[PDB]
RNA sequence: UGCGAAAGCAGUUGAAGACAAGUGCUUGUCGUUCGUUAAAAUGGCCU
């Protein structure tokens, strides 16, 4: 169900103050509607038996006025955090309901009593008891002016009763079950509604006749209307809020809801509204985000649709993001370290992107790209074979072997002496074909790279050459 | 249709001109510790501990007192030597938001880092004579400074009670204690 | 503050040939297994659907062996004479063989005993049998009558249609993916001829003029087919009749061809080339046929396969030699009391409204080099430098470290005869390699400088010292033979 | 209704924990979650969860500070060599994982307690984190920056502790360390003085204790709103493997040092895993995670077991936590099916 | 020990040094909590708090010895991360700016002064402020073409400032020095970690080059020679680090610096190559392969000289087709396709190679007509399609040996929109008795593209050390306040 | 230190005062000034 049992608006409603139970104890809070701080002040009843039953605002000292269940009505003071007086109708009945016409405070027992007190002089003026009015648990005052003269009670149909003579005026056919709403919308019609009724009856409080009913499309919590009759709206037991645009300027007889309002967050869970407020051109939706926490929105109910949902933000499945920390965890203050990782590292020397002769088999190992063949050919070792078979070789696969002689060498470090007679005589022999294609760096890229490292490393060598020469020299003459 | 403009710079000012003291901090938390307040050369900057954002940003530019003192382009010596939480001038005031600024020379700012500036912030001036204030003690509402002087490069302390004036409307200061060749201090 | 950085490793600039990603993907083709058979394995072919299993024609012979344990699970030996080429449906239910008296023989594909279809195709030796792969009706067979035929599975009577125009010797045909109509036929005259089966059929709707006799066609695409014959194959594209490439990357005739499409690889397609020289090498398609990978075996290979692309496990590279031989190359691929004590750990908690998440995740394990120069313990680093079975690579990122911390002589502060020999070990053959001789070169001569006076008293340093001697005068004479041959390539480019 | 039957856990609850000045409930168990709950006896809904990821829940007690009472924390501990502390004034969580030479005797931070401690160099307090360690040490850690303020040692293998509050003066008090081991003795340190050793005695009939529990007073329970509330505890409950409760009066027990328990109780037979007093200590609630519906409430002084509750029908299950309402007389029982039932007692 | 602080109740003593390491001492056990791996050394601790729940320290960052980078850092107790860390820009002057003492060591070392050390060095570097001829102290910064974000080079590492918010974005080493793993003590100071020394942008903002020494270190055969490494760093829009793609180790030969890289226009390879040019007389081209995935050097002009000079300077026509390549005090033209000189088959008023009075420090080729060149002497506009010198300014009297070898591409600037020229002239502050000060003045003038007309005129109280123009008609400049300011419409 | 490519090429550290130690004498030191452009207190980095 809901955790916050009652609920209402100040008159403007700027201000929302609800009934919550912490533990075993009521409380009563007040929070701003308005987003432009939260109010920790909490009014506690002691007594664990001791219940809220009915509470109304007062519009010097902003109070609102709280009936309790002992038969005491409370003027509570919400700046003082204290209840400042506490009225009581001298019998240990609850209080069913309450109502206040300046100075003028109403309300009925629990025994079907009535009780007017007063608010400057702090006094119980009368108390009476109506014939007819039994089981009555609302009740309102019928605005006739400053002077007060009329009253509308409801158990489960509607008496109006005027206050000098004691007695009923006109009676009203309402609900089938209890009425949980009684207001009047102007001087010429007022509204009921009932404890799981759909339905709203609205009666002309002159005639006695039912103008028109109001159908919710779920049972009815709470009613709200604008000051001119032009707008109500209620909040169901769905959680929804349903608005009816000009009920009573007119199939006649039942009308529906013009506006529906529901309250969806972003992952998809429904929230359910209590407690709306409505204005001119303005509505104010209540909602309670954590278990107790209401949370308010103001909306424009003439500019939206006829079906709305209001999207707010909800923490599911949160990441819990830290400000100190960055997005992988770790420190803001933290420098990124160095890494290398996968990276190509590379040199500025790689210039890409710029008879017993073994001929015949050298040949098709390089037209084949064969390296068992290759290394086949590789393994002779004589002079006039190596040097003959170049001779032999064409032109073309002159260029290839060079490449595949320096992959070789690169990569083998002890072959680079025994393949320099290859390489040396490949150059002796095919020179002039070498001189007359172009982009040579280019096609010999990987022999260029080879020989300039090798070359590159020679002052070092020359160096530790002389140092180990001093030591050798030194320990020989030693 | 050219104009230059300075804009965007930082410097966190040290307590370090001295360089013979043992704190060189001037930047303070604030009394809730939401909020902590930073010198810089050209600016005050105030952080949200929660948040780690700049929340306000007290440049001396756009104000023309702070300008006047800070921005002198004759002598670069001034320098913001402490930051008190509240108003010193002011008793009895919670003073949330206002912190008090003491420079070298011994000018004496009331600023406020949240909202907007006052056009002509609390102003005095510290009679020092042939004196640069080092720092600044508040203690129960009871205040001293600090000042180096010279009569070897040490220079010499001399320590103040400080009171504020509210007839006179200005600070005044005793001679409580005096040493010579300090070399370091803590 | 900041978490520690791991040592870097030295990586030094890269030499050419450097391992190519498919060539670290096709080198994992490691287990080899070798079955002697009878006489030439002709063909080799894939079942298209699960376990992918593989037939492999011998003579007189048709096995099926298993993906899993590369053992052969059926054999069918009921032909009379050499069958030549046995192939699966695109279900896989039928094996149809072809034989050297004509026939065509279809059978269940794992059941030897029965033959469902037999089939007398001609008088002349049927070498081609393959089924349509749109169509599970229709069965081509070429022969040596010049004509290839294409039956109905249901009416085997007759032929359903016959496609003649080939003046030598059809030993192979294809089947166009997307057109079910195409048949492409490749015979010893060189040509080509691709048939609309819509039309009359008799003679093509076009040819394609690959010069060699055509040992094998296939199609790696509705546009483009493969056409192998001679040491070079050509891809064609179908609607501009012309050749797109034609790689001749061999010394021997081009067998067969194989081709697959999104297995899972770094290279997404793949063209499986063997031929008479020994060579089974892969073809990129998307890199305009460029050479990837190769193996070479122990004679001329008639035949080749690869797994199919679907193969959800082993995968085998597959190859039938003209000696007998088949080499199969693979890529492998608490009580209900306590649980219910301690049931929650494995939540991860998705009903929650907010998630925390600070849990330290384990990294890879420091080395003890590593936690030596984190500890700031510079003679044990440099003593976990050299140890038995170390790589190369991490014993030069000790050295290079040390050196750029500054700690050479600290390191070598307090050394003996005895300590000091596994570094000049290691120097030995330091001095040879290019990357690592000028850290060798300030090592050793840091050495020299601070235990100088211990030579006159130690002999094995001595030797240790002539030895890296005679070590850096043949490094000596290689950097200036590498510089005179430089100077020769100057004066050749220039 | 059930404390968190409107989101149901997927553990059992392992600790159950009041807010010391709201309608709050925290619960945690091993599927890492830590949920508050608004209780209002009728729909008790969820305020909010929080998912620790790698980090099981042994024990998790809200903590409020006595000299600034906006300063609430969660503390929150498993097997883990770390703790965390939630900041519930995006959420602030903290990790107490330094323990400032001493994590060879703290190799697990699951069996910690929270206490007020006054530093009487200014009469300031501050709130202390206990850790049970091995060894018989019990490190002792600030709240807020987590540096280790002291240890205790007690010899043999120690099985429970717990916090005594003494008032000294107006807005003085001390705080003392009770540290029992499986044995039976139990020593008393004077956090105030290096964390001395007041007094030492041993349990008459003693063997095999696993819980050591102070009430009556202020407890780690229920704790303090402010200095002046702090009072001292009445009873001492000493809770073994075979079933065994021996209630000492503090006041006639503090003298002896080898003192003799008002009462031994053996309704149970199986180990004492749960000792809880009333917020007034006259109900003692002992309960057993070994079997099903092993709780007893216990009148004090009279030191007799309720006999109509609980009862046959008493849906409890296998009790591993037991909390008592500060103010509302409310009983929150969790158990291994992940249930936390509510029950009122009528005379609170 | 450069910052002792003791706690409130006095259990505990933080201390801090020249190790970057910040320990926690219990005075009763005597064990210590260290956090190591600092931002800088710690020249200030304190503790915060009415429980110490906090701790406030002042770093500095000694690595720098131009300037001192003080960071202010406010700790969380409990976590010891940071709750706050303060910083302003961290820009690496040339030579130490006015009033900056290394802090107190053990020994004398290049981060560090020693006892004996200081009151020397304080008048000596005093004295070398009134008394010396050259007086640079420019930094190079670069913009980001995407963010907007200035990067500072700062050694080893690189801060990336985000100018709009005054505050800093990230801080990454781009080196494999030791770097951050140790805190160097002693004789460890006298290591030099790898200087970045060049940073650019390609002009889309995907790619960052950084060009960087290495130095080895003292008492070895290799401590003479030097490293020379090519970085080329990629990073997506959505994250803040960069990732190293390819590293070229001696990219222009063994040990021969790059002194001049520039990225090229969008027309050459959707701006993915750059262009580095030595001392030797030598121009490389790197672009972006894709199929390689890598940075592939693509053309190459040799050297082959015997003439070493570091006044080199380069400029790239908007279509890519003309390279200007200023070489000591020759500028020639080269055509990119055949990366050669330009020559022309009439032969006729086209004459590629230009002789000047003096050394050029920056080209600037404004638009395809427009060329600015910068000597030793004079500032010139060469009209490229009349071939002909529009005008000539005398910039002897101020550039005359204050600034070494190619830092007046730091002070020009030029807009590439609207063709607009910046130029920073800094003089120093004279005596009556005519000894120069130790303050300075700077004067911005902005000319148009033809330098006929001064557009703008502006002076500034303190020295600027970099002007660069923001890719929309901005010019920032850095003073050596460590402040940022713009001179636009 | 000045200039210069990295190589290099030129150039340079003087006084005064005070103190300490040894024995008026000798030597060293400098949180000293003026003039020139000019190693070492068993002491190593968190979870």
């Amino acid at each position: 169900d809901s955790p916050v049992l009652q609920s209402a608006y100040d008159p403007s409603g700027q201000y929302l103050c609800y009934v919550t139970v912490a533990l075993d104890k009521q409380r009563v809070g007040v929070q701003p509607t308005q987003r432009a701080v939260w109010n920790e002040n909490f009014l506690y009843l002691e007594d664990s038996k001791l219940k809220v039953t009915c509470l109304k605002w007062v519009n010097d000292t902003v109070a609102i006025i709280l009936g309790m269940n002992n038969g005491e009505i409370w003027l509570y003071s919400v700046l003082a955090n204290e209840v400042t007086y506490k009225f009581t109708t001298g019998n240990s009945y609850e209080i069913k309901d309450i109502d206040l016409m300046g100075n003028q405070l109403w309300c009925i027992d629990s025994s079907d009593a009535f009780y007017q007190f007063d608010l400057l002089q702090f006094k119980l003026l009368q108390h009476f008891r109506i014939n007819n009015c039994v089981q009555l648990n609302k009740l309102t005052i019928v605005p006739a002016g400053d002077s007060v003269a009329q009253l509308l009670v409801a158990s489960h149909s509607i008496s109006l009763i005027d206050i000098e003579e004691k007695k009923v005026v006109m009676t009203f056919p309402g609900h089938v079950s209890p009425v949980s709403t009684l207001q009047v919308i102007t001087n010429e019609f007022f509204i009921s509604g009932a404890e799981g009724d759909r339905f709203l009856n609205v009666y002309d409080i002159h005639s006695g006749m039912t103008k028109c009913v109001l159908v919710a499309e779920s049972d009815i919590k709470e009613l709200s209307h604008s000051g001119q009759a032009d707008s109500i709206a209620v909040t169901t037991e769905d959680g929804s809020l349903e608005i009816f645009v000009d009920p009573l300027v007119s199939g006649n007889k039942s009308k529906k809801s013009s506006k529906k309002i529901q309250i969806v967050s972003k992952d998809g869970r429904k929230v359910p509204i209590y407690n709306a407020f409505i204005n001119k051109d303005l509505l104010n939706v209540s909602w309670l985000q954590n278990a107790t926490m209401p949370y308010f929105k103001n909306l424009q109910w003439r500019e939206i649709p006829n079906e709305y949902t209001v999207e707010i933000s909800l923490n599911w499945n949160n990441k819990n993001k830290s400000a100190d920390r960055d997005l992988h965890g770790k420190d803001l203050a933290s420098a990124t370290n160095y890494v290398e990782g996968n990276a190509r590292v590379t040199s500025g020397d790689n210039f890409k992107h710029v008879t017993g002769t073994v001929t015949v088999i050298l040949s098709q190992a390089l037209q084949s790209n064969d390296h068992s063949l290759l290394e086949t050919v590789l393994n002779n070792r004589d002079e006039r074979v190596i040097r003959d078979t170049i001779f032999r070789l064409k032109p073309a696969l002159a260029v290839i072997l060079l490449e595949r002689l320096a992959e070789r060498i690169a990569r083998q470090t002890h072959r680079q002496g025994p393949l320099n007679v290859w390489v040396k005589w490949c150059l002796i022999i095919h020179g002039g074909y070498l001189v007359s294609i172009p982009n040579l760096m280019s096609t010999l890229s990987s022999l260029h790279s080879t020989l300039k490292r090798r070359s590159d490393l020679l002052p070092r060598l020359l160096a530790l050459d002389a140092r180990l020469d001093c030591t050798i020299n030194k320990f020989k003459t030693l | 249709q050219y104009k230059l403009s300075v804009v965007s710079g930082g410097k966190p000012a040290l307590n370090n001109l001295s360089s013979v003291t043992g704190n060189k901090n001037i930047a303070r938390l604030s009394q809730d510790q939401r909020n902590y307040i930073i010198p810089f050369n050209n600016q005050i900057k105030v952080y949200s501990v929660e948040t780690r954002q700049c929340v306000k940003t007290l440049k001396f530019a756009n104000n023309s007192l702070l300008s006047g003192i800070f921005l002198q382009e004759e002598e670069n010596n001034e320098s913001i030597v402490k930051i008190l939480l509240g108003d010193i001038t002011v008793p009895q005031q919670e003073d949330a938001h206002l912190i008090t600024v003491f420079t070298n020379n011994g000018h004496v700012i009331v600023l406020n880092y949240k909202g907007k500036l006052v056009e002509s912030p609390k102003h005095f001036k510290i009679s020092l004579a042939d004196e640069k204030l080092a720092n600044v003690f508040h203690s129960e509402g009871n205040y001293r400074i600090l000042t180096t002087f010279k009569d070897n490069s040490l220079q010499s302390y001399r320590l103040y009670a400080l009171t504020f004036d509210d007839a006179k409307k200005q600070f005044e200061v005793a001679h409580q204690a005096e040493w010579h060749n300090v070399i370091l201090s803590n | 503050s900041t978490a520690r950085p791991r040592i870097i490793t030295s990586k030094a600039p890269l030499l050419p040939q450097q391992t190519t990603p498919e060539q670290r993907y096709w080198r994992q083709y490691t287990s080899a297994q070798l079955v002697k058979e009878h006489n030439s394995v002709t063909h080799i072919s894939f079942n298209p659907q699960h376990p992918h299993d593989f037939a492999v024609t011998s003579s007189t012979r048709v096995q099926i062996f298993s993906s899993r344990t590369r053992q052969v699970i059926k054999t069918f030996s009921r032909f009379k004479d050499v069958v030549y080429s046995a192939s699966f449906r695109s279900d896989g239910k039928l094996l149809c063989a072809g034989d050297a008296t004509g026939l065509v023989s279809v059978y269940d594909s794992y059941n030897p005993r029965t033959i469902l279809l037999s089939i007398n195709a001609s008088t002349h030796p049927t070498h081609v049998t393959k089924f349509h792969t749109q169509d599970n009706k229709i069965l081509a067979t070429a022969s040596d009558d010049r004509v290839t035929r294409l039956w109905d599975i249901s009416n085997a009577y007759e032929p359903q249609l016959e496609l003649t125009g080939a003046t030598d010797y059809v030993r192979t045909l294809s089947f166009i993916p997307a057109a079910p109509h195409l048949v492409a036929t490749g015979s010893y005259d060189g040509l080509i001829r691709l048939y609309d089966t819509r039309s009359s059929g008799s003679t093509p709707i076009y040819s394609l003029n690959h010069d060699q006799p055509v040992e094998n066609v296939i199609a790696v695409s509705p546009t483009q087919i493969v056409s192998c014959g001679g040491n070079n194959f050509k891809v064609w594209d179908l609607t501009s009749n012309k050749k797109l490439y034609e790689r001749g990357n061999f010394n021997k005739a081009v067998t067969c061809l194989d081709y697959v499409e999104n297995f899972d690889s770094p290279m997404q397609s793949a063209l499986i080339a063997s031929s008479l020289d020994g060579h089974v090498k892969v073809f990129d398609p998307l890199d305009n046929f460029q050479v990837k990978f190769g193996w070479k075996f122990s004679g001329p290979v008639l035949s080749c396969a690869v797994s199919p692309s679907t193969a959800q496990g082993n995968r085998h590279l597959v190859a039938g030699l003209s000696s007998g031989l088949l080499a199969i190359r693979t890529k492998k691929k608490k009580s209900n009391n306590f649980q219910r004590m301690m049931r929650g750990s494995e939540y991860q908690g998705d009903q929650e409204h907010i998630i925390h998440n600070d849990k330290v995740r384990s990294q890879r394990r420091m080395r003890a080099f590593e936690r030596n120069i984190n500890q700031f313990k510079w003679s044990e680093a440099l003593d976990n430098a050299f140890v038995p079975g170390m790589a190369k690579e991490l014993t030069l990122t000790v050295l290079q470290e040390l050196r750029k911390r500054g700690k050479v002589r600290v390191a070598l502060y307090g050394r003996d005869e005895s300590t000091l020999e596994p570094l000049l070990n290691w120097c030995l053959k330091g001095i040879e390699d290019v990357r690592s001789a000028s850290i060798v070169a300030d090592w050793v001569a840091v050495v020299l400088e601070l235990y100088g006076n211990t030579l006159e008293s130690s002999p094995v340093l001595q030797e240790l010292m002539i030895d890296l001697k005679t070590k850096v005068r043949h490094e000596i004479h290689k950097s200036k033979e590498a510089q005179r041959i430089e100077g020769m390539l100057q004066l050749l480019t220039s | 209704k059930d404390a968190n039957a409107s989101h149901p856990s997927h553990s059992a609850i392992q600790s159950l924990s009041f807010h010391p000045s709201k309608p709050l409930l925290l619960t945690g168990g091993y599927d890492k979650t830590l949920r508050i709950y608004h209780i209002d006896g009728k729909t008790n809904h969820l305020v909010t969860s929080l998912h620790l990821v790698g980090s099981p829940i042994q024990t998790c007690t809200f903590y409020t500070s006595l000299s600034n009472q906006n300063q609430q924390n969660i503390f929150t501990a498993g097997r883990r060599r770390y703790m965390h502390s939630w900041d519930l004034s995006t959420a602030k969580i903290e990790k107490f994982s330094r323990l400032y030479g001493h994590e060879s005797t703290q190799r697990s931070f699951e069996n910690f307690k929270v206490a007020h401690l006054q530093n009487s160099q200014t009469n300031s307090v501050h709130g202390i984190v206990l850790l049970q360690g091995n060894n018989g040490w019990i490190n002792i850690l600030h709240s807020t920056s987590g540096l280790w303020l002291m240890g205790c040692k007690i010899e043999g293998v120690i099985t429970d502790f717990c916090i005594d509050y003494q008032p000294i003066s107006r807005g003085k008090f001390r705080t003392i360390l009770i540290a029992v081991n499986a044995y039976g003795e139990v020593w008393e340190f004077d956090l105030n003085k290096n964390g001395h050793v007041i007094r030492r005695w041993k349990d008459q009939g003693g063997v095999g204790i696993t819980k050591i529990q102070v009430g009556g007073g202020t407890t780690t329970t229920c704790p303090a709103l402010q200095i002046s509330k702090i009072k001292q505890n009445r009873w001492l409950a000493v809770g073994s493997e075979s079933g065994f409760v021996n209630l000492y009066d503090r006041n006639n027990a503090m003298t002896s040092s080898t003192p003799t328990p008002v009462a031994a109780l053996d309704q149970l037979t199986t180990t004492i895993s749960n000792l809880q007093f009333s917020p007034d200590g006259q109900i003692l609630c002992m309960a057993s995670r070994a079997v099903k519906d092993a709780l007893r409430l216990v009148h004090l002084p009279s030191c007799s077991v309720f006999s109509n509750w609980p009862t046959s029908g008493t849906p409890l299950g296998k009790v591993t936590s037991v909390a008592f309402s500060p103010s509302g007389g409310l009983l929150a029982v969790g158990n291994e099916q992940g249930k936390v039932r509510l029950w009122k007692l009528n005379h609170y | 020990v450069l910052s002792l602080s003791f706690s409130h109740d006095g259990s505990y003593l933080l201390s801090g040094g020249w190790e970057k390491v910040m320990s926690l001492w219990q005075l009763e056990t005597n064990s210590q909590q260290f956090l190591p791996r600092l931002n800088g050394i710690i020249i200030d601790c304190q503790v915060l708090g009415p429980q110490g729940n906090y701790y406030s320290l002042i770093l500095q960052m000694t690595e720098n010895n131009s300037n001192s980078d003080y960071q202010f850092l406010l700790l969380n107790a409990s976590d010891l991360t940071s709750k706050l860390s303060i910083n302003g820009p961290l820009p690496v002057f040339n030579s130490t700016i006015k009033h900056i003492q290394q802090p107190i060591s053990a020994m004398n070392t290049k981060n560090s002064n020693s006892i004996t050390s200081l009151n020397h060095s304080k008048k000596k570097q005093s004295r070398k402020l009134i008394k010396s001829r050259r007086q640079d102290f420019t930094t190079n910064v670069e913009i980001n073409p995407i963010n907007k974000n200035l990067y500072f080079p700062h050694i080893s590492a690189v801060q990336i400032f985000d100018f709009y918010k005054n505050e800093q974005v990230n801080y990454q080493y781009l080196t494999s020095g030791v770097n951050n793993s140790m805190g160097k003590v002693r004789f460890e100071l006298n290591l030099q970690d790898p200087i970045i020394t060049d940073l650019k942008f390609t002009k889309d903002g995907q790619w960052m080059i950084t060009y960087e020494i290495e130095y080895p270190p003292n008492d070895l055969l290799s401590s003479k020679d030097l490293t020379h490494i090519l970085k080329f760093w990629t990073k997506n829009d959505n994250e803040t680090n960069w990732n190293l793609k390819t590293k070229v180790i001696n990219p222009h030969g063994i040990s021969v610096p790059i002194t001049k890289i520039l990225p090229s226009p969008r027309s050459v390879n959707n701006s993915q190559g750059c262009l580095t040019a030595d001392n030797n007389g030598g121009l490389k081209f790197w672009s972006f392969d894709s199929h390689e995935s890598n940075w592939c050097l693509k053309k190459i002009s040799l050297p082959n000289f015997n003439h070493f000079s570091n006044s080199v300077s380069l400029a790239w026509s908007q279509d890519g087709s003309l390279i200007f390549h200023g070489f000591d005090d020759k500028l020639q033209i080269l055509d990119f396709d055949t990366f050669k000189k330009f020559e022309s088959l009439e032969n006729t008023k086209t004459v590629s190679e230009f002789t000047l009075d003096s050394e050029i420090q920056t080209v600037k080729l404004i638009n395809d007509t427009n060329l600015i060149v910068a000597t030793r002497t004079t500032l010139n506009a060469i009209n490229l399609l009349r071939g002909q010198v529009i005008n000539s300014f005398d910039l002897y009297p101020f550039v005359n040996g204050v600034y070494k070898n190619g830092h007046m591409d730091r002070l020009i600037t030029c807009d590439e929109r609207t063709g607009n020229i910046a130029l920073v002239i800094n003089q120093q502050l004279t005596d009556l008795d005519g000894v120069p000060t130790i303050n300075y003045k700077s004067r911005i003038i902005i000319f148009d593209s033809d330098l006929s007309t001064k557009l703008g005129n502006f002076t500034h109280h303190e020295y600027i050390s970099w002007i660069g123009w923001n890719y929309d008609t901005d010019f920032i400049f850095l003073d050596i306040e460590s402040t940022l300011g713009v001179v636009g419409t």
